[PDB]
């Protein structure tokens, strides 16, 4: 429920008219919410956080890879 | 999109680690069946150099 419970109610200052279509033009409901973005420096700050990302999963990846390689050992 | 594989592969990786640990242990205790079944193979050496 919690998803519907921030959702709806706008957020940061986005209108409320724009920030529904978001809601409904949003390819993939479950795996995501509508996020409000805020010009520049916020896509510097999705960036910041796909790197931030970018090691956890090359890591995570890592770990598969050293299990599988223990198994095959 | 990558993460989701990202899953299935833990998925199916700690699965496969169940599988060989499994493997792990049964290849012990084949093996004992082999210490166990031997020492008795004789000490069926016995009751065969008694017959004799």
């Amino acid at each position: 429920a919690q998803i519907k419970q921030l959702l709806q109610n706008p957020p940061a200052g986005v209108d409320p008219i724009i920030w529904e279509q978001a809601k409904v033009d949003n390819p993939d409901s479950e795996k995501l919410i509508p996020v409000p973005m805020v010009g520049f420096k916020e896509l510097l700050r999705r960036l910041k956080v796909q790197d931030q990302m970018t090691k956890q999963h090359q890591t995570r990846l890592d770990i598969i890879s050293e299990d599988i390689s223990e198994l095959q050992k | 999109e990558n993460g989701e594989k990202i899953t299935s592969l833990h998925r199916e990786v700690e699965k496969v680690k169940l599988d060989q640990k499994r493997l792990d242990q049964e290849l012990d205790f084949i093996l004992s069946q082999q210490k166990e079944l031997e020492d008795l193979l004789s000490p069926l050496e016995e009751l065969v150099k008694e017959q004799s």
